[PDB]
């Protein structure tokens, strides 16, 4: 039977600071005990000073950080430019992984 | 008077859209006729060619439903075109269906009631088109059944179509008294041809070269069209004669 | 949701329906009445699956009472029961069926006479002098058919449904924290505050 | 009367006044023509230069169906490119289907069945442009001419628009003068001298000519827009013959 | 007949056009923008006077940094508000925080030319949106059938609109305080009035940053009122 | 006369009677200017106000980073084809991860304004834009018609009084088109051209708005203090 | 596109009358004649063959239409109308009755459809009202023969004898001197082929009659033997030669 | 579009009438007359067959007088095809309600939904309305013997005696004139009768121009029964009260 | 479906079909709601040109929407029924999700909205409908009586009347009504609304109709001869 997830290895982590604030992940891919990639980035610049990072299934992963960075776009659209908060953000986030709450993205998101 | 303009009755009971396109039939100017042989059914059509710069084969208003099936339409081409598609279909789709090829006279009734439809259902126009289906049947034998924007339909001995019907339907009601039987009593359609080509002469009172005729020629198991070059074979026969 | 009976006697009907409510290894309340009053002469118990029971119920209820006020009538106990019985009859081939038992008393205010329906969650109905749904049943027929007489008192009918309770709480596995009764008559529904 | 009101309303002539009235349109648009050839066809349309403001070569008329089939039309050029679109889809789920490119006969009658659809109903408008189409199939070359009625019919030479009738005239002429045949480069060459003659019907605003062709031997039998050396050829022939 | 959806040979939809004259024979609403608030003020116009006054609703909360006030057929109204709040609820859903004005007004507009042959026709009401954001400050939007929203630092709509308006352009000043304007909205209202202003038949409201959207107490008002009329006697 | 009560009626010189009724709506809306040379591309609008107390009605709309237009006309009609260009140069980009062609976004304009001339019920637009863009064969600048009718041109401009800048451009249309790698004044020429549609009016600084994208610049809008620069 | 004719065609006028009914009643008084007589143990029902041309086949145009094996129908007015009705009346007798009962319906049931789908296109939206008039013949165990007539409204009455179309005011009148209550099925051929001459013009034979009975059961026309309820059709078309036999003694 | 050829069925006039209900109600005004005279022991449903003809099959006829449910009855005054519609409606509306609460459908709450039915018609739908008026007779346990109509606006009212059709003024009139409400069905028979032999535009009233039906309690013990009346029934009953 | 706008504006800014709809409710039969200090009574005019009615049998002119409270009209009868019905539904399913029954400004908000929404939907015609809704709120004693129309406007009134000759009643209510003394007494409230309805009605015998609502769902409709009682003492003090 056709199973629609994957486990594409990795990890990521998160510090935050007084003033700054990190988002660091290692750059390799992988499926079973094979390296699709040794440099393949899964911490992005999705703009308005948010940095986003989906480890888990790459697939569902980039399918979700593709949506925020479209989500960012039409912010900026429909509320006249107005700056993202991470806040918002993190709600706006809430709703995408939700909205496939019974066919769920396997990822473990870090903004 | 929105009554004329829509199908629906006037107060002396009639549809006069449906009157209408009865006349739209005539707009080509082109006379159609169709006779019985014993073994084929032979239908012919003017065939006119105004403009030089026409490509004069793609000119035609005989068509080939089915393998069994012919149709020659009197009336404007797109019409023409938009009965013939579906024709092709139903025809095609009674085979599948019902496991034999669809008889000349149930194609006709299928046609008819789609006729009869939009004589009724006021969002869809009548077709100004009369349809002649022409085949050899393998129960009726051969077979000439015709239909009108009004949703009519019947068998035919023969017939003619076009502005100058009057005078081929009288010329063949007479030679049909004077033969006593319901047919053309011939062996090969070719000589059935040159009858139906003879006696369209002698009705229209005028001349034919073979581009000024088409053909179509409905046989057991086929119903084809002829050439210009299998018509001036016939034209031949005729003059030499 | 477990224990739920009912006793038609003489001049009225009596239900009995448990307090308590588990999920889990824990009792988290005592003092739950599983009854609505459908109309002023007419009561329905109900036991079964969680939620199932009090939105069936409820939605019953909001219907008759829907009723009631288009004629400005009541409806019969037994016009009632075949209403109810018909949604649990269309429920049982749902996509999610409504997984509710339920006991109708009420009190025919044109006859004169109350009535008694037990009507299961495929939509099975039948009148009965007394009923019962889930594993009560097992101990409180063959009590009822032994001590039951038709012709008996509300009174009578009260300590007739005592014997039926202490048989419960003697033989059942689990604690039901005890019952609430009702009483439908010519008068309407009332409740028993100390059973 | 009020029967030219309504569309798919028949007039006591047995006419539909409203595909009449689209017809109108067409002959106010510009000239765009079709030539059969040898072994191809050749397109040709006037584009009017508004204004010195338009952007040379960059307002291309022309479009293509498949990778075998051109398409030229006159009138509402919305309205064209509609049909073209249409053509798309009907030439895509045919090949989807039956594997070969759409044949021409195929793919004109597809149109034609699709325009006509729009003279049966009053809840639509008919098309208000004439298309000249047609290319190269496995039966060799075909060039049909299509009108807001429906009606279609195959050609040896086509013409629409505002011009037409000087473009007609012309075309009768290489008809006669080439019974053997015309081939593709001359064709292409005959276009151009059509377009400037038929541009004296238009003759306020200078124009932009723009040129396509479909040939077995010359584009291997798919459709490619002329430009550059072969254009400006065509273009100077054109030129010579006017004066 | 003829189309709903049909262009007038000037360029104008007939039926957006329509619903402008219905919107003039409404009752008059005033609004006025400051660095200190808006204030919304409206005509109330009982047409009897056993009809109780407090039950005529022509100021309305959307949220509570964003208020609403109406002009014209004010039943058509009850929708357009419907939407308003629950476009300002669920932005907030989504992305926790208060909706720009602006958005919230764009939001409502879309719903105006979502008419045809979707409802049947045009809106017959005009709105007055009032509202604080913390990127643009203090608010003031006038919403029109025809889907368009014009910023206003004043503006008036109703019966009285074009001699309200005439006066507000003289009045107005980007100093005003809070209490100048309130005073200013009595006082156009009082002259563009059929019967006498008074604290029954006209209504006042503001929304301020830090107290949000108020409606404001009939008691209130007529101290405002009194205040009022001292002050024009007093020169 | 007879033949305007809808869409889908052709009159008997075969005109579409509803269609030039939308078209003059532009007539009525406020000029707006738009011009190119090889390196950016410019869009100058003149915004309109109600009274002095209202804000100036906003032109210019943004729908992608290297791509927006200009309105003139109806303004809800302009944010429906607005934001279909919006999700259409977004469509490319998710789908392809490529940008769309100015041309293609006239394209898709042309068959959406298309079938609402066609159809009963429905309506034409009542509004048209001016759409620059820079893409992967330079800068460019559409002008759209709600007839359908898209064409790309060097200069335009369209609304009231559009024939004076549209002759201006005609005039300066070998000098502007040389202003390669300087923003400023391709600016300056474009504004200039504008002021070849006033009347009795001039340019203010809440007034007029200008929006600019070119090879290393993304479509950016100007208004306000921003603009005090081209006065 | 799309059928936006969602709207009644047919409507209420000032006066109360219905239009477009009327209209149609109008064009089934311009339609050929046709007739229907009551026998104690058959029913007759007979038209005029009229010929559109006499290069046409009218054996291929059937007038009178079988329904079921026990019922059959005649009409007046427009016939591609007629067409379209008995094909829905057909399938409506299988489709509403004989799937459920296993069994034909009886002529006052199927009668019943029939006047439904005609009424539907009275009121329904965008469609007109059929143009003819119906006459039913038919049999069946529990209410014996019968004979029903249907009009353009939907509306249908039973009759002893009737007649339809051009000559209805005189063919009527003539019915009423002839018919009584003992009629023999033979009696009533012979005064409907007497009634049918006066309103026919040009020929009158076989082959421009149209005439079929509802009558005994014909096991002869059943075509299978082997099962004894099974008796055959009582619907039955009578010959041209069958016709011409009457014809003589006439 | 098809906007042109709208009649617009479903709106105002000026003066606040719904224009195709006035005109259908025109229509019902020139059927066959209807009466319908409630007893104190029954009901009385009395019907003018529309202009008979003598060949017409009369036993085995049904124009006027249909039967709802076995407690339940209507008379007709309108198009019968119409009538028709609505009767079936009203047939399985009752079965539903018999399945629903295993009780006969009270005789309001079937009037009410038929009555529903056809002032959807009237504002809504875009489609002329039933050219129908109904009386229904009926009886059931709450209210007992009850008299109603409905007319193509929707509207419906309860009555103790009631015309439709042809000359309901005159009729009225009559019936208002000799009813009483200790009135017997035997006495309310005669009264139908005698009504319709005056108010009848035909020259004298036949058992073959006419429709009978009666509601009794007549049959054993607290029991309601629904008598369609035979052709030779409605001879003698003509004959039994004198005017013929 | 059936989509035709029929309700649209006209160039002076009306929208005729709902103006219509207003005469629709001009022409019905007249009715009045009073309200007292701890009471509503809602009148309603019966016209008397229908002898020969059956009363027990009679739609009656005032509905119970919920056991606190009640909704009368003038106007189209048919269309009225409507408008009950869905108010009936939406007083049940408020019981259901909020647990506590509907307030009488809620219930009248949304039989506004229905109104409203006849008047800018397709297909469909305004309702020829005022209603006047009246009652008490859950465990409130304060008196409501609301009025709706056609165009789906509604407000509180402390006495209104709607219908035929309305503007004479409410000419009537408006010099005899007191805003700082309502009717003390139910009696008073009765007698105040019975003596309006005289100002129009013709006679007092069976063509008036009184409900009266009283707290915690107390309502009741007067016989015949409980009105007539009215009617006689109001003609005798009449006479001086
Ligand atoms: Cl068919």
């Amino acid at each position: 039977q056709f199973n629609p997830y994957g486990d594409n290895g990795g990890t990521i982590l998160g510090i935050a600071g007084e003033d700054f604030a990190v988002l660091a992940g290692d750059t390799r891919n992988i499926t079973d005990y094979s390296i699709n990639s040794r440099y393949e980035p899964k911490v992005f610049d999705c703009g308005d000073n948010i940095v986003m990072s989906a480890n888990g299934f790459a697939a569902d992963g980039d399918a979700l950080v593709k949506r925020f960075k479209n989500s960012v776009k039409w912010y900026h659209f429909d509320h006249n430019d107005k700056k993202l908060s991470i806040n918002s953000a993190a709600r706006n986030i809430q709703h995408l992984l939700y909205g496939k709450r019974f066919f769920p993205y396997y990822v473990h998101t870090i903004i | 008077g929105y009554d004329r303009h829509i199908t629906i009755f006037s107060p002396e009971g009639r549809l006069y859209q449906v009157e209408y396109a009865f006349k739209a039939t005539n707009q080509t100017n082109i006379n159609s006729l169709a006779v019985r042989g014993k073994d084929c059914t032979v239908v012919i059509s003017q065939k006119k060619v105004p403009d030089k710069l026409l490509d004069p084969t793609t000119v035609s208003y005989i068509f080939c439903i089915s393998r069994t099936i012919g149709m020659v339409v009197n009336g404007p081409i797109p019409d023409a075109r938009n009965a013939a598609l579906r024709a092709k279909a139903e025809a095609a789709e009674f085979r599948y269906k019902y496991g034999y090829d669809m008889p000349c006279d149930v194609l006709a009734k299928r046609m008819a009631n789609l006729s009869q439809i939009y004589t009724q259902r006021a969002y869809m126009r009548p077709l100004g088109v009369i349809l002649t289906f022409v085949s050899v049947d393998e129960e009726l034998g051969p077979s000439i059944y015709k239909t009108d924007p009004a949703g009519y339909y019947v068998g035919y001995k023969a017939t003619a179509t076009g502005p100058k019907q009057q005078e081929i339907t009288t010329n063949l009601e007479n030679h049909f008294k004077k033969s006593k039987i319901d047919h053309i009593n011939e062996e090969s359609w070719e000589k059935v041809v040159e009858f139906a080509i003879t006696h369209m002469i002698d009705a229209l009172g005028t001349e034919f070269s073979k581009n000024d005729l088409e053909v179509g020629v409905a046989t057991k198991d086929k119903f084809f069209t002829l050439s210009a070059e299998n018509i001036e074979e016939r034209l031949v026969a005729i003059a030499e004669q | 949701m477990d224990i739920i009976l009912g006793i038609r006697v003489q001049d009225s009907v009596i239900l009995a329906s448990s307090k308590a409510v588990t999920r889990g290894i824990s009792v988290l309340k005592d003092s739950d009445d599983k009854t609505r009053q459908l109309s002023p002469h007419t009561l329905m118990s109900f036991a079964g699956e969680a939620g199932d029971t009090v939105q069936f119920a409820e939605y019953i209820q909001a219907n008759i009472q829907l009723y009631s006020i288009r004629e400005d009538y009541e409806l019969s106990p037994q016009a009632v029961s075949s209403f109810v019985r018909q949604e649990l009859a269309k429920s049982i081939r749902s996509r999610r069926p409504y997984q509710v038992n339920v006991l109708i008393g009420g009190y025919d205010k044109k006859k004169n006479k109350p009535e008694l329906y037990q009507i299961d969650y495929l939509g099975t109905k039948v009148e009965l002098p007394y009923g019962a749904h889930g594993y009560s049943g097992f101990y409180t027929f063959s009590l009822l058919d032994h001590h039951y007489r038709p012709d008996m008192t509300t009174e009578e009918g009260l300590d007739l449904l005592k014997l039926c309770v202490q048989e419960l709480e003697k033989r059942m596995p689990m604690d039901f924290k005890g019952v609430i009764v009702k009483i439908v008559d010519k008068d309407g529904i009332r409740q028993v505050d100390d059973f | 009367t009020g029967y030219d009101l309504s569309n798919s309303v028949f007039s006591p002539d047995g006419r539909n006044f409203q595909v009449e009235y689209a017809v109108k349109a067409v002959e106010n648009g510009t000239t765009s023509i079709g030539i059969k050839c040898n072994d191809g066809v050749v397109f040709a349309v006037e584009k009017l230069i508004t204004s010195k403001l338009l952007v040379p070569q960059k307002n291309v008329k022309i479009q293509v169906v498949d990778r075998h089939i051109g398409c030229v039309y006159s009138g509402l050029i919305p309205d064209g490119r509609h049909l073209v679109n249409r053509g798309r889809e009907e030439a895509a789920s045919f090949k989807k289907l039956y594997k070969t490119p759409i044949p021409i006969p195929a793919f004109a009658d597809r149109l034609g069945q699709y325009v006509q659809a729009h003279t049966l109903y009053n809840s639509v408008r008919p098309f208000g442009v004439s298309t000249i189409f047609g290319g190269v199939d496995k039966n060799g070359a075909h060039l049909y001419m299509l009108e807001p009625s429906g009606s279609y019919w195959g050609y040896k030479g086509a013409a629409t628009g505002k011009g037409r009738q000087s473009a007609k005239a012309e075309l009768e002429k290489l008809v006669d003068h080439h019974p053997e045949g015309l081939s593709a480069r001359e064709a292409v060459k005959q276009a151009a001298k059509i377009i400037y003659l038929a541009h004296e019907d238009n003759k306020e605003k200078d124009f932009e000519l723009e040129i396509s062709w479909c040939s077995l031997s010359e584009t291997n039998g798919l459709h490619k827009f002329v430009k550059g050396d072969l254009l400006q050829e065509a273009i100077d022939f054109a030129q010579k013959e006017i004066n | 007949d003829r189309g709903v959806s049909t262009f007038s040979p000037e360029g104008r939809l007939f039926q957006v056009e329509y619903s402008l004259e219905a919107i003039k024979l409404g009752s008059t609403a005033i609004g006025i923008a400051t660095k200190e608030g808006v204030v919304l003020g409206v005509e109330k116009r009982a047409t009897s006077p056993l009809l109780e006054s407090d039950s005529i609703e022509k100021i309305v909360e959307i949220d509570r940094h964003i208020g609403c006030a109406m002009s014209g057929l004010t039943a058509d109204a009850r929708s357009m508000i419907e939407h308003a709040r629950t476009a300002a609820v669920t932005h907030n859903l989504y992305y926790d925080e208060d909706i720009n004005v602006e958005s919230l007004t764009q939001s409502v507009c879309d719903l105006a030319l979502r008419f045809g042959e979707l409802m049947s026709r045009p809106f017959g009401v005009a709105l007055l949106i009032a509202g604080h954001d913390a990127d643009d400050g203090y608010q003031l939007f006038h919403a029109e059938p025809s889907g368009t929203f014009y910023r206003y630092n004043a503006k008036a709509i109703g019966s009285g609109s074009e001699g309200a308006q005439a006066e507000l352009l003289n009045e107005w000043h980007s100093s005003l305080t809070l209490k100048e304007a309130e005073l200013l909205v009595l006082k156009i209202l009082k002259q563009v009035m059929e019967e006498k202003l008074d604290e029954n038949n006209a209504q006042l409201s503001c929304i301020t940053k830090q107290d949000g959207f108020k409606i404001y107490d009939n008691e209130k008002t007529a101290e405002l009122i009194k205040e009022l009329k001292e002050k024009e006697a007093a020169e | 006369n007879n033949y305007d009560g809808d869409t889908v009626t052709f009159s008997p010189t075969g005109r579409l009677f509803q269609v030039e009724y939308a078209l003059e709506a532009i007539k009525q809306g406020s000029v707006t200017v738009g011009l190119r040379s090889n390196t950016h591309a410019v869009l100058v609008a003149l915004k309109r106000n109600a009274d002095e107390l209202s804000s100036y009605q906003k032109k210019i709309i943004k729908c992608d980073e290297h791509m927006g237009l200009s309105l003139a006309g109806l303004a809800p009609d302009a944010r429906v084809l607005s934001n279909y260009l919006r999700q259409q140069c977004n469509y490319s980009s998710l789908v392809f991860n490529r940008k769309l062609a100015v041309e293609r976004a006239g394209h898709l304009l042309c068959d959406k304004a298309q079938k609402n001339t066609q159809s009963y019920g429905g309506r034409p637009y009542g509004v048209g834009l001016l759409i620059i863009g820079y893409d992967k064969s330079g800068a460019h600048l559409l002008e759209f018609q709600p007839s359908g009718n898209v064409t790309e041109l060097y200069g335009t401009a369209i609304g009231a009084r559009s024939q004076g800048a549209k002759t201006y451009l005609e005039r300066t249309l070998d000098t502007f088109i040389k202003i390669d790698g300087n923003p400023d004044e391709l600016i300056k020429a474009g504004v200039e051209a504008i002021s070849q549609s006033l009347r009795d009016e001039s340019l203010t600084v809440d007034n007029l708005s200008i929006a600019i994208v070119g090879k290393d610049t993304p479509f950016t809008i100007y208004d306000g203090e921003a603009v005090a620069k081209y006065i | 596109m799309t059928d936006r004719y969602s709207f009644s065609l047919t409507t209420f006028s000032p006066s109360g009358k219905l239009g477009q009914i009327d209209y149609a009643l109008t064009a089934v008084k311009q339609g050929v004649t046709s007739l229907g007589i009551k026998a104690t143990n058959g029913v007759v029902i007979a038209t005029e063959k009229k010929s559109s041309s006499p290069l046409a086949m009218s054996e291929t145009l059937s007038k009178v239409s079988l329904l079921t094996p026990d019922i059959g129908a005649v009409y007046s007015g427009m016939g591609p109308d007629y067409r379209v009705l008995v094909d829905k009346s057909r399938k409506v007798a299988h489709t509403s009755y004989k799937r459920i009962y296993g069994e034909y319906p009886p002529t006052k049931l199927l009668v019943s459809e029939v006047a439904k789908i005609m009424q539907e296109a009275t009121q329904s939206g965008g469609v007109r009202p059929f143009g003819v008039s119906l006459l039913i013949a038919g049999h069946d165990e529990f209410n014996g023969f019968s004979l029903y007539q249907v009009d353009p409204s939907g509306s249908y009455f039973p009759w002893k004898a009737t007649a339809i179309g051009k000559g209805s005011v005189a063919a009527k009148t003539f019915l009423e001197k002839r018919w009584n209550d003992e009629l023999e099925l033979e009696d009533a051929i012979h005064i409907a082929l007497l009634t049918l001459k006066e309103s026919v013009e040009g020929e009158f034979n076989g082959d421009t009659i149209e005439l079929a009975i509802i009558g005994d059961e014909n096991p002869d026309l059943l075509g299978y033997t082997g099962i004894p309820t099974d008796k055959g059709p009582r619907f039955r078309k009578l010959t041209s030669q069958e016709i011409n036999d009457r014809l003589e003694a006439l | 579009g098809s906007r042109r050829y709208d009649s617009r069925t479903t709106i105002f006039s000026p003066e606040g009438r719904l224009y195709q209900v006035e005109y259908a109600l025109e229509s019902i005004s020139h059927a066959g007359t209807a009466i319908g005279i409630m007893a104190s022991d029954g009901i009385v449903l009395a019907a003018e067959r529309k202009v008979t003809s003598t060949l017409l099959e009369q036993d085995t006829s049904t124009e006027k007088l249909y039967k709802l449910n076995d407690k339940i009855a209507v008379a007709v005054a309108g198009l019968t095809a119409d009538a028709e519609i609505l009767i079936n409606t009203a047939r399985i509306h009752a079965q539903n309600y018999l399945k629903t609460y295993n009780e006969d459908i009270p005789v309001e709450i079937l009037v009410r939904r038929l009555s529903d039915i056809k002032q959807g018609y009237t504002q809504h739908g875009g489609l002329r309305p039933f050219g129908v008026s109904f009386i229904y007779a009926g009886y059931d346990d709450r209210y007992g013997y009850q008299l109603y109509t409905s007319n193509p606006s929707g509207n419906y009212t309860g009555w103790k005696a009631i015309s439709v059709g042809a000359n309901t003024s005159a009729a009225q009139t009559l019936l208002q004139m000799d009813y009483k409400d200790d009135m017997k069905v035997d006495d309310a028979i005669e009264l139908a009768l005698k009504t319709l032999s005056k108010t009848t535009d035909s020259s004298a009233l036949t058992y073959d121009r006419l429709e009978f039906a009666t509601i009794r309690k007549g049959a054993n013990d607290g029991e309601v029964y629904q008598k369609i009346f035979k052709p030779q029934e409605i001879k003698d009953i003509l004959v039994k009260t004198g005017i013929t | 479906g059936y989509d035709r706008a029929l309700s649209i504006f006209s160039p002076d800014g009306h929208i005729f079909q709902v103006e219509y709809a207003l005469e629709a409710v001009k022409r019905g039969t007249c009715a009045v709601g009073v309200k007292g200090k701890n009471c509503v009574v809602l009148g309603c005019e019966r016209r008397s040109t229908l002898k020969l009615q059956d009363t027990r049998i009679t739609p009656s002119k005032v509905s119970k929407i919920d056991s606190h409270v009640v909704l009368s009209f003038s106007g189209l009868n048919a269309d009225s029924r409507i408008l009950i019905e869905k108010a009936r539904v939406e007083a049940q399913s408020h019981r259901l999700t909020l647990e506590d029954p509907v307030t009488v400004e809620y219930l009248t908000r949304y039989v506004a909205g229905v109104q409203q929404r006849y008047t800018q939907s397709g297909g469909v015609r305004p309702f020829g409908v005022s209603t006047l809704i009246a009652g008490f709120d859950p465990r409130d004693d304060e008196p409501k009586l609301y009025q709706t129309e056609p165009s789906g406007i509604y407000s509180s009134w402390s006495a209104q009347t709607i219908g035929r000759n309305s503007k004479t009643v409410r000419e009537f209510l408006e010099k005899n009504y007191d805003r700082k003394e309502p009717p003390a007494t139910v009696e008073e409230c009765v007698k105040l609304t019975v003596r309006s309805l005289l100002e129009v009605v013709q006679t007092g015998a069976k063509n008036i109709e009184i409900t009266v609502v009283k707290p915690d769902s107390d309502i009741v409709a007067l016989s015949s001869e409980e009105i007539n009682q009215y009617v006689t003492q109001i003609e005798q003090e009449k006479q001086e």
